């Protein structure tokens, strides 16, 4: 976008509707590896 | 009698496949250090986003983008020597033979995308030697190609790190053993430039260059093969590259010892003693050689016996 | 040998029948097949580990006065003697 | 070609071939149609 | 072939101790000199007592460059046997057990560093009333960086009136919690202060031979420089050239994994060749 | 082809430089970095093996064991990784 | 909100199933040759 508030505020939104979401702070170089859980209760979670 | 490494790494930067035994594999530290490294190193009034750019850039477009921060089990560990010659080779005096390998090695590889690479790996260097971040304290000696075992998308390499060469018994085609050699754009040597010319010892160094100028930056090294100890090699080629060096240093009660000459900012070349040739002279061979379907000259050592320590010595 | 090959190839020939018509049909003639394959190269592996003060009893040291470290020396024996034999098992294994 | 070689140098113990592992041919049966079933609808008869 | 110690650990030892020396598989001491039979009161930390009172950090840099090093290998409840490394090519699988901060590649050189983080290495021996320090393997690379920050940070706290160190895609920081940083400043001010002697003599005797330096502009004229006073001269480099050696620390090991993991978090054990 | 008398369902995904295409076609590289597993990858990124002037049915030849496409032991499904091995079978991968 | 903006998706998800495969192989459906066993010996941690 073109202002930087709005492509935060969208992602800090988007990161309350589930569970797949990069963590709060960006890392400035890398992959924006998911927070690991500690629990796994049916099997792998199928993204749709 | 020898001393061999393994190492299992992805094929990106490097395909068993395509290099000769006997050719020289380097090793690289983790990408993820170069960010903290730049960022207190960098010189005031410079940004390091540049390299940042560089860097990110490059691993964009080289392979699975991801797995290359920190929970990286598996990287893009080694890197052929031919590979970093031909990324640079529009800096080797002997121009016709580094085309040569260029274009071979673009064609040789996967085919689509590594002139993405290439440029990206040039691209990356250009930036670390801007940002005062060094290639040579992230690039080391592996060992020399021994024998390989390759896979989708990665490798398992066994190579000789220490002891004579010929001393390495391998499945190959031909013949049990096997030799060492290199790219005939890298290969430069000290003694006869210096014009001592004498047989007998003489070391194999790992040499890079430098050329910071604003905004026109260059890295490019060489193999060495000289006389001289690893003592006075430094006053060697500190004497035969003084252009590069008066360049470099020239445009690299209060004190105010500000916009002074420090030790990055006259730095021109760091090198390596890596082997040595413990012969009666040293015979060496540039035949014309072929990587698949092109061909490329190279230099063909005899009785090379790998050293070790790698420590860097720098020159300023 | 088989470590000397560079590569190896097999070769087919089969010839098929063919059936007489009538028009309107082209006449028929037979055909040939000629068919190559290669081999393609594998191996197997196997690793067994044989300790340090294992090696220092198997190589035969001076005959000792006691008879303590020729205990210590059979059982080194069997040891490596189990392990040899699970690793040549494992490759009837690995066949499969 | 000329190549010179020092006392004993290597590389004269190169050996390495290629091999025909075999050769594998087919042949066909002969249908004799008289010895069909089929030929029992029919009374063949030769007529120059 | 193999050059061989033996340490004959006494009676008397509390099983509670033992334990733990059961833990000290691959872990690297000093001798003095070297012999086939060693005291345990020879490895002890009470041995070196350089001047009085523990080591500093300079005294054991300058220590670990006259000992003679040797790798623990396998403990058996009666002894310790131990194999010297430097030469005598130790034919057995001479395995590392590495105690850093930071990880180890496949096929890097290692070498020693006193301890200047948060000293945990300590087997405290009470029953027999000795205790030994063993040293920290660092990688060649993360040499030259440790000391120069670790200095940095207390030459900076002297200067009263985010500082991590990253390798392989780990970063360790050093600003350590409590800011009553008492005792490890204290193990280390000969250091700091025998260096800052050191640069500010080189400066105030530089600036003291040529009269054209920096006043003929400090870039006009010193870069194109740059294309009993004299009983000073020899003090500088008679004290500059000591402190350089004593940290060079040329490698002593390397880490060549064959088939196994290819990273040593701290704590694990690996193999190792000698240089 | 499918169904003759329309062109296509849904413009916004099917045509080329479309929303869809751009967003899960692969030869645009946009979702590289993403760890996150993409099943509209196979369908959206037109395929490619060098057997197109020279196959009838490589259905065969292209319907066997095509390797895994997920992660097999995260709790999410991350893209697989490229030190793994797992081959499966992929039945609806092949006619779309 | 609970609004519906005009428009609607098509979900995609693939999921993983475990099953049990049936081999069939006829005689004689595979040329294997078999070199010789090559031995080799490398330190590692306390072993040879």
């Amino acid at each position: 976008m073109l202002h930087d508030n709005v492509t935060e505020s969208l992602r800090r939104i988007t990161a309350s509707g589930g569970r797949l979401n990069p963590t709060e702070p960006l890392p400035i170089f890398g992959g924006l590896r998911p927070a690991t859980s500690a629990g796994i209760a049916r099997g792998q979670a199928s993204v749709c | 009698t020898t001393q061999l490494i393994q190492q299992v790494s992805l094929t990106d930067f490097f395909r068993p496949d395509i290099e000769h035994a006997g050719s020289i594999v380097l090793i690289l530290r983790h990408p993820s250090d170069m960010i903290g490294e730049a960022n207190t190193l960098t010189q005031a009034g410079r940004d390091p986003d540049v390299l940042l750019e560089g860097l990110r850039n490059l691993f964009n477009a080289c392979t699975a983008p991801w797995t290359v921060g920190e929970g990286g089990g598996l990287r893009a560990y080694v890197t052929s020597l031919s590979f970093i010659a031909a990324c640079r080779a529009e800096e080797y005096t002997d121009k016709q033979a580094a085309d040569a390998n260029r274009t071979a090695i673009v064609s040789a590889y996967g085919c689509s995308r590594m002139e993405t690479r290439l440029i990206r790996f040039s691209e990356c260097l250009r930036a670390m030697v801007q940002c005062h971040v060094f290639p040579h304290r992230f690039i080391s000696f592996f060992g020399s190609l021994l024998e390989y075992t390759i896979q989708d998308n990665l490798c398992n390499i066994t190579a000789v790190a220490k002891g004579p060469q010929e001393a390495a018994r391998t499945d190959k085609t031909s013949t049990r053993r096997v030799t060492a050699n290199i790219p005939a754009c890298v290969f430069w040597d000290v003694d006869k430039d210096l014009h001592l010319s004498a047989d007998g010892l003489k070391h194999v160094f790992l040499v890079f260059v430098y050329t910071q100028r604003r905004q026109r930056e260059g890295v490019r090294l060489h193999l060495a093969l000289s006389q001289l100890n690893e003592q006075c090699f430094g006053r060697g080629i500190g004497f035969l590259l003084g252009r590069i060096r008066a360049e470099n240093a020239a445009w690299g009660w209060t004190g105010d010892f500000r916009g002074l000459p420090t030790q990055l900012s006259c730095m021109y070349a760091a090198y390596t003693l890596i082997g040595t040739i413990p012969s009666e002279s040293v015979r060496y061979t540039r035949r014309m050689e072929r990587f698949g379907g092109y061909n490329v000259p190279t230099i063909w050592l005899e009785g090379v016996v790998w050293g070790g320590t790698n420590t860097w010595n720098e020159c300023y | 040998e088989l470590a000397y090959v560079r590569d190896g190839v097999i070769q087919f020939e089969v010839q098929q029948p063919m059936i007489a018509r009538d028009g309107p049909h082209p006449v028929d003639q037979p055909v040939h097949n000629y068919m190559v394959k290669r081999i393609h190269k594998r191996s197997l592996s196997a690793a067994f580990a044989i300790a340090s003060e294992a090696l220092s009893l198997l190589s035969n040291t001076y005959v000792d006065g006691t008879e303590i470290d020729s205990s210590l020396r059979i059982r080194a024996i069997q040891q490596m003697a189990r392990n040899l034999r699970t690793v040549l098992d494992s490759f009837e294994r690995g066949t499969a | 070609f000329f190549k010179q070689i020092r006392s004993d140098d290597n590389s004269l113990y190169s050996a390495q071939f290629d091999i025909l592992l075999g050769t594998y041919c087919n042949t066909l049966n002969f249908v004799r149609f008289l010895e069909l079933g089929l030929s029992v609808a029919c009374i063949c008869t030769k007529f120059p | 072939m193999p050059f061989e110690i033996e340490v004959l650990l006494p009676g008397e030892l509390s099983p509670a101790e033992t334990s733990a020396l059961q833990k000290c598989e691959g872990k690297i001491i000093t001798f003095s000199t070297l012999r086939h039979r060693a005291s345990l009161v020879d490895i002890a930390l009470s041995s070196y007592y350089i001047n009085g009172a523990p080591p500093d950090t300079l005294s054991l840099l300058e220590a670990y460059r006259m000992r003679f090093a040797a790798v623990i290998t396998r403990v058996i409840p009666g002894k310790l046997l131990a194999h010297a490394i430097g030469v005598g090519t130790p034919t057995p699988g001479l395995f590392i057990q590495n105690t850093s901060p930071v990880d180890l590649c496949n096929g890097d050189y290692i070498c020693l560093l006193p301890p200047v983080f948060g000293s945990a290495d300590s087997i405290r021996l009470d029953s027999v009333g000795l205790e030994i320090v063993f040293p920290l393997t660092i990688p060649q690379t993360l040499m030259r960086e440790i000391i120069a920050k670790v200095v940095a940070r207390a030459v900076e706290r002297t200067a009263a009136g985010a500082d991590v160190i990253c390798y392989n895609g780990r970063r360790y920081e050093l600003e350590t919690n409590l800011q009553h940083r008492d005792g490890s400043d204290a193990a280390i001010r000969t250091l700091v202060l025998n260096l800052m002697f050191s640069i500010n003599e080189g400066c105030l005797l530089l600036l003291a031979l040529i009269p054209t330096l920096l006043v003929q502009g400090a870039h006009d004229g010193y870069v194109n420089l740059l294309i009993p006073i004299y009983e000073t001269i020899s003090s500088w480099i008679s004290t500059s050239s000591r402190l350089g050696d004593t940290l060079g620390t040329r490698a002593i090991l390397r880490v060549c994994v064959f088939d196994g993991p290819s990273t040593v978090h701290p704590g694990d054990r690996t193999a190792v060749i000698q240089v | 082809v499918a169904y003759t008398d329309r062109a296509t369902l849904n413009p916004w995904a099917s045509q080329k430089h479309s929303y869809g295409d751009r967003l899960y076609n692969g030869t645009y590289n946009l979702t590289g970095a993403s760890p996150i597993y993409s099943p509209c990858f196979k369908f959206f990124t037109p395929a490619e093996v060098n057997t197109n002037c020279n196959t009838l049915d490589r259905l065969l030849m292209e319907a066997k064991a095509v390797a895994s496409q997920s992660s097999t032991d995260t709790e999410y499904q991350f893209k697989r990784p490229p030190g793994s091995t797992e081959m499966t079978q992929d039945p609806c991968g092949l006619f779309q | 909100t609970g609004f519906h903006p005009g428009i609607a998706f098509t979900v995609v998800r693939q999921d993983r199933f475990a099953t049990e495969q049936l081999l069939y192989a006829e005689r004689a459906s595979e040329s294997y040759f078999v070199g010789q066993i090559q031995v080799h010996h490398h330190d590692a941690i306390g072993g040879v």
